[PDB]
């Protein structure tokens, strides 16, 4: 992973250190997130049933041009190497009740 | 791992499931239920003594 | 009286890997770095705090 | 509302329905459909099938066999108790959630719209009973009342 | 709210979504990368019980109409329901349909017994408040039992 | 009549906790000149009776104890440890807290017997894939890592056009967890092209899609099923 052209160091990008501009591949077109992936890392407290801080690093490619299209946005977005899926399909839930 | 472990191979399907798709259909479900219920009365007296 | 209750949902879903293949925070494994390997449970209650 | 894109989607969803279909938001949901289509049927194939270009690939495969049919026996809903409205049963690791017939709703499917009005009671499968001891032709047999 | 500004909302959380609905595995499960990951994996298990033990509901004394009360530290606030208030939702009046009565509450479970023959048990009570005036069984088990650690 | 001149009483108290009870109210209807004129015998409820509880009476988990320890995995060494679900929580009970599976380090008895792929003519990946080595230098992304294509300083053909994938067609590659109903993992790489443009039209207006390898075949008519 090093000289990727990705940060594959969480925090400190040392991988991408002091590396050549002939090293660093063009190894994916692109690399948005999906739009809230972040998220999907946070711990959460069952008990006050708030998210809490971020435990999982959620946008580690692995050297990956791991593409999904979503329809719903309508572009291009660059999954994580791990995540297992992560899909875009919508369902709308709706309850009414007037009195 | 190469030796049967069945923990290790259920992770397989709590990640991946068991089956996949040979084939199928995709689009959209539209489901509705409204309900409206009313009620009203009236009450005129008049009485000249 | 109204109620309305109300969800739009589009991210279907995300599903995380397993333990083994995901990738901790940097900060995160920093904490469980310092953790004391002892029950030290003012530590660990710090943990689960942040 | 499943498919769609959100915008659309949600006009049609926050339609009261006091008369019925929307023709223009349902159209426009309808195209939005076309961009982001969700799963509406399907054929299944096992997952083992798919085991097929690795190292040790036969052994893993048969392994995962062995593993689905354990698998199965352990967590199957047939374990569950039924759901009310013949609502399916289905086993999310270890708590069963209820899949609603059309016309019932609520978390379990408690409750009923006014149209379902039928009250027949559909015969989920029970759990297969352990295989009998080998007949006498050799073959072992395994039967699931049904009730 | 008007029928447009629902729809561009709904836009809207196309690209800003908040995590809605979660199935959770518990947080010990991923220590790891680290020296004694093994251990602290299990130090982390215990730590994870002491703390829903600290901050367990069942400390709180109930709240009328249907109040959760919640530990906040050291201290319970009643989250009344709505149009309800007060220390205890003692006052206003519960809007919408209620089922009534006052529905029971968990005691804290009692110390485990030091899994004596390795099985360790301990009870609750449902005391906290005891079900009355036709409202619900407290849900759940009354006692729990575990291999010893 | 104008029948709120006879309050009802409150609600009874639920006849069950957990199973779909009954509760009532009826009117404090005092007989008087105003009811017997104004013919609120004829048109008033005077007691009026509603669900309550309907939710479905909660089923609390029980789980077995744990088997023994797995035989040390000599490839892993975690031997596992398991126990079952005696019956699952539903209808709102208590979860299955505890872990349903246990793992433990272990020193394994025994060594490792896996193989190298070594798939012999066919491109081997960084990620171990074997590719079929018309692939290698394919102008595309078939191992993901680029491997492929990491040295290839000509590269085959890439069609005339960065055609868009089908709507969703990523969904048609998730596993599907048949005990639960609900989709799972990503299982098959739609994304994966095999170096050919096969190409559908959803319509003669659209730009065409561009149909991966691991689909035969795909239908854009519209059905009101
Ligand atoms: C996907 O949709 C296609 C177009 O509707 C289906 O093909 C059609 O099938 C009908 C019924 O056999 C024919 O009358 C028609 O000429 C056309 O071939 C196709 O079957 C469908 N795919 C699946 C798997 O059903």
């Amino acid at each position: 992973l090093v000289c990727n052209g990705d940060s594959d160091c969480d925090e400190d990008s040392a991988d991408e250190d002091r590396c050549e501009d002939s090293e660093r591949r063009p190894s994916c077109d692109i690399d948005k997130p999906p739009p809230n992936i972040e998220l999907t890392g946070n711990g959460y407290n069952e008990l006050t049933g708030q998210f809490r801080n971020r435990v999982i690093n959620t946008k580690s490619f692995g050297g990956q041009c791991r593409k999904v299209f979503s329809g719903d946005g309508k572009d291009f977005y660059r999954l994580s190497g791990n995540v297992l899926s992560y899909t875009f399909q919508v369902k709308i839930n709706n309850d009414f009740n007037y009195e | 791992p190469l030796e049967y472990n069945s923990a290790l191979y259920s992770r397989i399907f709590d990640d991946f499931g068991t089956h996949y798709f040979t084939s199928g259909s995709l689009g959209g479900v539209y489901d509705l239920l409204y309900q409206f219920s009313s009620e009203e009365l009236k009450n005129s007296g008049l009485t000249e003594e | 009286q109204l109620l309305v209750v109300e969800n739009t949902v589009e991210v279907a879903q995300f599903i995380n890997n397993n333990p083994e293949f995901l990738q901790l925070a940097e900060p995160f494994w920093k904490e469980l770095s310092h953790l004391p390997s002892l029950y030290d449970y003012s530590a660990y209650r710090r943990l689960i705090d942040q | 509302i499943r498919g769609g894109r959100s915008e659309y989607g949600a006009a049609l969803a926050w339609e009261k329905g006091s008369s019925g279909l929307e023709e223009k938001t349902f159209s426009e949901w309808l195209e939005s459909v076309k961009e982001n289509p969700a799963v509406i049927d399907f054929e299944l194939a096992p997952i083992v099938d798919l085991v097929r270009n690795i190292p040790c690939a036969v052994t893993k495969r048969n392994n995962l066999r062995k593993a689905l049919q354990e698998y199965a026996a352990k967590f199957d809903p047939c374990q569950c108790a039924p759901c009310p409205n013949n609502g399916r049963p289905t086993l999310s690791g270890t708590e069963c959630l209820c899949v609603c017939q059309s016309g019932t709703y609520g978390e379990n499917c408690e409750k009923q719209s006014p149209d379902y009005k039928s009250n027949a009671v559909d015969g989920q499968w029970g759990c297969w009973s352990s295989w009998s001891t080998c007949d006498a032709t050799y073959k072992r047999s395994r039967t699931r009342e049904c009730n | 709210g008007n029928k447009r500004r629902y729809s561009a909302w709904a836009e809207s959380v196309t690209n800003l979504p908040q995590v809605i609905k979660q199935k959770l595995t518990p947080l010990y499960e991923l220590v790891k990368e680290v020296p004694c990951a093994s251990v602290k994996k299990l130090y982390l298990k215990w730590a994870l019980e002491e703390y829903l033990d600290e901050f367990d509901p069942c400390h709180c004394r109930p709240c009328q109409n249907g109040g959760l009360a919640t530990v906040e530290g050291t201290h319970c606030l009643c989250h009344c329901k709505p149009y309800t208030f007060g220390a205890a939702c003692e006052q206003g009046v519960l809007v919408g349909n209620q089922a009534g009565g006052v529905d029971g509450g968990w005691s804290c479970w009692s110390s485990w017994s030091p899994c004596v023959q390795g099985k360790k048990t301990r009870s609750r009570e449902c005391n906290n408040p005891p079900p009355s005036g036709g409202g619900r069984s407290c849900v759940g088990e009354t006692t729990e039992s575990t291999q010893c650690e | 009549c104008f029948c709120d001149h006879y309050a009802w009483t409150q609600w009874t108290s639920c006849s069950k906790t957990c199973n779909s009870g009954t509760q009532s109210r009826h009117r404090q209807i005092v007989v008087d000149k105003y009811y017997q004129e104004n013919f609120c015998e004829q048109i008033c409820s005077k007691q009026e009776t509603r669900e309550c509880n309907w939710q479905r009476c909660p089923i609390n988990c029980l789980l077995g104890d744990f088997g023994p320890w797995s035989d040390c995995d000599p490839c892993i060494e975690k031997q596992s440890k398991v126990r079952s679900v005696l019956r699952p929580s539903q209808f709102g009970g208590q979860p299955c807290t505890a872990p349903l599976v246990a793992f433990q380090p272990c020193i394994p008895s025994k060594l490792c017997k896996i193989e190298e792929a070594d798939c012999k003519n066919k491109f081997r990946c960084d990620s171990g894939r074997c590719i079929a080595r018309k692939l290698e230098c394919n102008g595309e992304n078939d191992c993901g890592d680029n491997s492929d294509e990491r040295d290839c300083g000509r590269t085959k053909a890439v069609c005339t056009r960065k055609y868009n994938p089908i709507p969703s067609v990523q969904l048609m590659g998730n596993g599907f967890h048949f005990l639960a109903g609900e989709p799972r993992g990503e299982v098959l790489d739609n994304s994966f092209t095999g170096g050919i443009c096969k190409t559908v039209k959803s319509s003669r207006t659209s730009n065409p899609y561009r149909v991966p390898a691991n689909l035969e075949n795909v239908g854009f008519e519209v059905q009101t099923a």
